[PDB]
Order: structure tokens, then sequence, then C-alpha cells
RNA sequence: UAAGGUGAUAUGAACCGUUAUAACCGGCGAUUUCCGAAUGGGGAAACCCAGUGUGUUUCGACACACUAUCAUUAACUGAAUCCAUAGGUUAAUGAGGCGAACCGGGGGAACUGAAACAUCUAAGUACCCCGAGGAAAAGAAAUCAACCGAGAUUCCCCCAGUAGCGGCGAGCGAACGGGGAGCAGCCCAGAGCCUGAAUCAGUGUGUGUGUUAGUGGAAGCGUCUGGAAAGGCGCGCGAUACAGGGUGACAGCCCCGUACACAAAAAUGCACAUGCUGUGAGCUCGAUGAGUAGGGCGGGACACGUGGUAUCCUGUCUGAAUAUGGGGGGACCAUCCUCCAAGGCUAAAUACUCCUGACUGACCGAUAGUGAACCAGUACCGUGAGGGAAAGGCGAAAAGAAC
């Protein structure tokens, strides 16, 4: 069985978008950001425990980060820097009949 | 016309990859030289 | 081991404000201080409605070098140098010209 | 903080750790949802958790 | 490799010299042979790769002494 | 002789040099405006220079 | 150690702190994902898949530990085959990989020079490979010398571009002896008598001295020019401190320092002094390193190219004497001189600098100095090995231009 500390780790944030809002209002589906190494069983247990709702099924995907470019000044001189935003995991959690936040 | 570079990731890794460099002592010497130079990318492995 | 703290009455030694006195407001880590109403500059404040307002031209204290100010004795009425000594196992500052603790 | 934490026992330290982890999760949800004007609480709870399990690891021999 | 297990003789390098004294690198090889030696004490045959010089040494010292020497050096037979 | 009292008192004066009559060198004799020698130093310098 | 802080970007936000448990600095701990020798198996580095135990469970499952190979040792069991070996399983200990030069060893060029070129040179150099240490190697005369004597190795200066070697060409190039740095010699091949008999390594305490944070440090004002004074002028003061750096122009006395004098909970280096642990002392009798020295054949090393060729090493074939014996003294013999091979160990003087601290420079100053003063082994180029840049300066202060 999954320990409670793991469950308190795996849930990162609710994900806000019009796709997420439409999913909630159509299919009773909750979209979250989760830890990149969280399995579907872990997400199911975490939602069922920390949110006190009953979960039907979890769908997950990994989002690759984009390249972001911005400048940093280093000793009276602006230099252009480039780097990639970190990947993250998105969970589509379908609720049986409960209401969430 | 067909040009010389005809990419293929599998062939690239099997020829010049990290595990291919580590398999022989000459390839291990290639890696040591690149570490001594301070190369940001040791191999084609990505 | 600083010789200049916050509520120190200092006197400016150099730089178009000689003889003016004021309290130290901040001690910057770069060896500079903000002294109340001495090193005044006119800032052309750009408008930012998010937090500030139209801006206008404002007057602020600019930082001045710590080497450019001296602790004010207020007993001799002159600038003074400050040394360190131990009293009851506590480091204290004293005026060098007077040997009195600050 | 480490003093009265050291006064507690292993089982009390585990209860404290669990409470801190729940508090951390609640703060994370608040921060994500746009609440939590007091951003400084995140670092506070993070350092409290580190302290608690430092004490826990030093109790176990 | 081409090493005698008793004396340790191994290939050495030298020069081929012609009548005009042209020097080309060459190799001198030991006179290596594989021989089954009868060990009276152990009632068995031990096979060693030995040079003819090593075989003379075994004749002089006896097989048990040289086997003890090989064990001391850690050589496997 | 080398007097440590004299040596220490002259360190911080930059146009004064105290020497040992065996540490004299050609440049320092020309460089300074005046050269002061004690009589013992004079005899020692004679001995060195024969 | 502290009145300031939450690294740069950085403004802000939300906060922490003000004798003391904010921050910062040092010692010792804790945590330390994944890959990588990578080691449970695999693999196209940073990923895929397990087995066995222990524990937990809400029966969905979860957590933790172990499981590479080789070497050595031990236990168990165990083929042909009777005993037995080989083999197998399991334990314990060790190794493995990386790293700049210096060091020892195994292999080892060519260009070039010879005004061509093959002997010769370049050169045992470049390079490849193995192994180690803080140094390594060598080292205690089967050495020289010369009828007198020295007394182990190593390194420096001479001897000396000498004697010699040499298609006697190009070129290579010593020793003897002298001056210095440094300087201890020991053990086994063996028994008795005495017997831990100091010795040398390891460990534990004590002292001393360093290292890893720190503390105190001593003295200047007026006036002129000026945006600003540290400059000019005037009058003072410190100095075991006038090294250096900063501050609105050039400061001994404004600041940080400097001379000088102090400092350590803790961890450590080096010296000593002790406690214990193995160690062995001293004496008398002995013994004195054999497929070895030497030889024939082929090579190599010696300054020495086979030459009249001493000496050393050995791939191959042989092969002594063994202390009234043996080696060497530049073919060889005789005298007489000197030494004792075929077993080992051994500090210092010597070589180097990936790295740390301090200091110095008739060294550079942005096309220079490192390729790189700058977010450079980067951008970019190449399948890859690999190649490889250009790019510093507002101002004292952003006061960096409200309207």
């Amino acid at each position: 069985m999954i320990r409670e500390e793991r469950l308190l780790k795996v849930l990162r944030a609710p994900h806000v978008s019009e796709k997420a809002s439409t999913a909630m209002e159509k299919s009773n589906t909750i979209v979250l950001k989760v830890a990149k190494d969280a399995t579907k069983a872990e997400i199911k247990a975490a939602v069922q425990k920390l949110f006190e709702v009953e979960v039907e099924v979890v769908n997950t995907l990994v989002v690759k980060g984009k390249v972001r470019q911005m400048t940093v000044r280093s000793g009276g001189r602006v230099i252009r820097t480039s780097g990639r935003r970190s990947d993250w995991k998105k969970a589509y959690v379908t609720l049986k009949e409960g209401q969430n936040l | 016309m067909k040009r010389t570079f005809q990419p293929s990731v599998l062939k690239r890794n099997r020829s010049h990859g990290f595990r291919a460099r580590m398999a022989t002592k000459n390839g291990r010497q290639v890696l040591a030289r690149r570490r001594a130079k301070g190369r940001a990318r040791l191999t084609v492995s990505k | 081991a600083a010789k200049i703290r916050r509520d120190d009455e200092v006197i400016v030694l150099t730089g178009k404000d000689k003889g003016k006195r004021g309290k130290v407001k901040n001690v910057l880590s770069s060896g500079k201080v903000i002294v109340e109403g001495i090193n005044l500059v006119k800032k052309h404040q750009k408008p930012v409605p998010a937090l500030n307002q139209p801006g206008g031209i404002v007057e602020k204290e600019a930082a001045i070098q710590v080497s450019n100010v001296a602790i004010f004795n207020a007993a001799t009425g002159k600038a003074d140098r400050v040394g360190f000594r131990f009293e009851d196992g506590k480091k204290v500052r004293f005026f060098k010209s007077n040997s009195e603790t600050i | 903080k480490a003093k009265e934490l050291r006064e507690k026992s292993v089982e009390e330290l585990n209860t404290e750790l669990l409470n801190l982890l729940r508090e951390q999760f609640n703060l994370r949800m608040q921060a994500a949802s746009g609440q939590l004007q007091q951003s400084h609480l995140l670092k506070q709870v993070r350092r409290d958790v580190a302290r608690v399990k430092t004490l826990l690891n030093e109790k176990a021999g | 490799s081409r090493v005698c297990q008793v004396t340790g003789k191994r290939p050495v390098t030298g020069n081929n010299r012609s009548h005009a004294l042209n020097a080309t690198k060459r190799r001198f090889l030991p006179n290596l042979h594989s021989h089954r030696f009868w060990v009276e004490s152990e009632k068995r045959f031990v096979t060693l790769r030995v040079s003819a010089k090593g075989m003379r040494v075994i004749d002089k010292k006896g097989i048990d002494t040289v086997l003890a020497e090989l064990r001391a050096r850690g050589e496997k037979y | 002789e080398l007097d440590e009292n004299l040596f220490l008192a002259a360190r911080n004066l930059h146009k004064v040099d105290v020497r040992d009559a065996t540490g004299i060198d050609p440049v320092s004799l020309i460089a300074f405006d005046k050269v002061v020698m004690t009589a013992d130093a004079v005899k020692q310098v004679e001995e060195m220079l024969a």
C-alpha cells in the first residue's frame, strides 16, 4: 500500500485552462499537475485521500518543456541566455459523482 | 542528389555513443582527452 | 567591528556636503551609507500605475562612502575617530580624541 | 526550534513530521490557487520538515 | 603466451644483421615445449610448458622442488 | 656592530639606511647624500679593503 | 563573529533579526536522486527488467536489505575412478576506476644529417604499453687503484671536447683522478648459551609546535583653486606601522589594512615523553647463494660500429672449482695486488607541479598576455576523432533623462 508521505508528495497543483474547465463541466474530470514520476495508482490514491472524492480513472501525459530565452546582466553587461523549462506530468482525473474545488 | 549525411539515431549511437566509447580502451582514451579539454558534450549521446 | 551603525549622528567630511550632519539610515554592504537628507538627488520617476503613480521628479538620499563621514562627538562638537576596547567582556566603541565610550 | 524538538520522542517526532507534511501540502495548494499572500511560510515549513527528520535520523543511533 | 613456466624465459628482441650490416628488428623465441611430468608424490602427470633449459633444470632439481617454486610464485599448473 | 635599537628606529624613515659595514655596496654609497661611519666601521672597512 | 540579513540577476513581495539560539565564517556530523569502475541481469550514459529475504498491508499492494567479476583463505560436498583430485556452493579479506609532471620497466620509428645514399646519424628520441611512489631508481665492492692507497649509492663543478670510437666520413665521446652537497649501515642462507636484550613498526594518553575561524592596532586641522581635495599654502602629530589597496584629482594621520602583540569547543600534521602490542638484542660454534661462473653460436649494452676486444646481459647448445677455491686489473700468459658473484633490505643530498598560500618582476596590457580579462573549450564547423572564434571601458554617484 502507498504510504501517506508519498501521497502528500505526488500532487503539485490544479491546472487552470479552458480545456480543464470544459473537462470539469462536461465530464466531471479534474486536471492536475503531478510529480513527473507519479503513477496512475499513486494519483488515484492521493486524490481519493487528500480530496475525499471517489475516483473513476486516471489518464496521464508528460508535457515537454519549451525553450525560454531571456537576458541576465553580469557585471554591467547584458548577456542572452537560453534554456529549457522542465517537463511535468498532467493528470486527467475522472470523478465518480463527487464535487471538488 | 544524395548527400553523405543520411541520419539514423540508432546507427549514430551504436557507432559514436557513450557505451561504444566505453567498450574499448582507445574509445576510453577518446573520452579522457575530451574530459581534459573540458568539452561540454562528451559524446553524441543525447 | 563596523564603526558606523544605524542611529549614528555623523558629519560629512567630503563632497559638497562638508559639515552637514545627519543620522545614518542604512549601512549598505558595499561600504556605503544612507544619511538622513544629505546626498540628495533628483530622480526622474517614470509613471507606473500598477504600484506607484505618474511619478514626477522626486528627491532621495543617495548612498555615500563610509570613509566620507565621521562619527560626531557632540561633546567637543567636532568629527572624531572611533576605536574599540573591552569593558566587562563586551566590545565597545569609544571616541579616540576623548576616550569616552559611545 | 531544535531544542524542544529534541525533548520529544521518536513517535512524537513522527506525528510532527506527518503534520508538517500535511501543512506543506495545504500551503502548496493555496499558493497554486492564487491565495497565500504570506509566501514566507513555504520556506518555513520546508526547513521545519528538514529539522524534524534530522532529529529523527539522529535519534536512531 | 610464449613463456616458460620454470625459468620464465620469454621472447626477446634483437637485430637481424646482414653482410652489409643492415639492421632489421627480429625476435628470439624460447625453445618451448609442452611436457607431461610424472609427479611421484601426487601419483599423477602434470603438464607444463617448458623450455629445454627448464627441462634440464627439472632434471637437476627434481619436479617437486620446481613445483613448490611455481606455487610460491603463484603460477598455476 | 648591528644595533637592533638603531635598526628598528630607522625602518620607517625612507631616506635613512643602517648598514653593518660588511653590507656596504657600491650603489648605496653613491645613492645617499651623506654617509656616516663609526670609527669601528672605518677600521672594519679598511680591513676588508686592505 | 555580529547589526544587519533572505547568493548574482534583484527591483519587488513576504519575512527574519538588533546584548545572547538573524545572517556570515571555521571544526565535526546528518542528508546526499540518477548515470558513470557501476558491481543483481541487460542497454543506444543518465534507461528497461528482476531474484531472494525481512517487515507492513485498508489485500490493491508497499518499504527496506542483499544478489558483479577476479585473487587469496576457510568450511561444506564431490566426476570419469577405488582412495583422491578436477569441479560446485557459501563465507571472509583485498582489488578494480580516475588523475599534470617527475620515476622504473616491456616494445620502438621516420623525416633529417652525411651537401646523393645503404654502414652510421637522428635516437633509445617521438610514440604505444605495464607498474609505483611522494619521490622513484640505485646502493654497502667477486669496485677502483698501482706496489702508494682509497673505501656503498645519488647529485653538482672539473678532468675534457682530452683518451678513444668512426663509410677514421658526418658525427659520437669516456674514465682515472680532484673539488663539493649529503652521509647510518644491516639481515637471511643456524644451532646452542642467555633470552623480549634496547631495536623498529602499530595503538592509547600527555606536552610542545603548526594548520583549519578570529582579536586589538596610531597619529590633522585651517585656508586657496576646484563639481569633488588626498593637490597648493600654513601650522601640527604617529612611526618596531611611509607594504599595499580604497575613498568625487596625488592621503603616514578618512577607511581597510600594515609593524607589533594576542586567540581555539573541535578536528588534524609534525616532534618529543610515556603505556601496551608483535619484533628482535648479545656471546660461542658454524655455514658462505650450480644448470650458476666460464665456453660455442646469434644478438644487444658498454664513449668503444668485431676491431688485437677486455667487461656486462642472454635467445640457443653446454658446463666448473667450490676458500690449500674463485672473480678482476682492456687480447693473452706469468708474477703480485685487490676483491668474494650466482639471496635480500636500507634515510639524505636528486627529479617534478594537476593543486594551496604568501611574495616578486628593466614580463603583457585587449590584433598583446592563456584559445579564453567577457557565461570559452562556448557559438560555430565536422559522421567522428577532432578543429575552434569574435566579443573589455557612461558617470564620482544612475542622479541612466519626470513632463
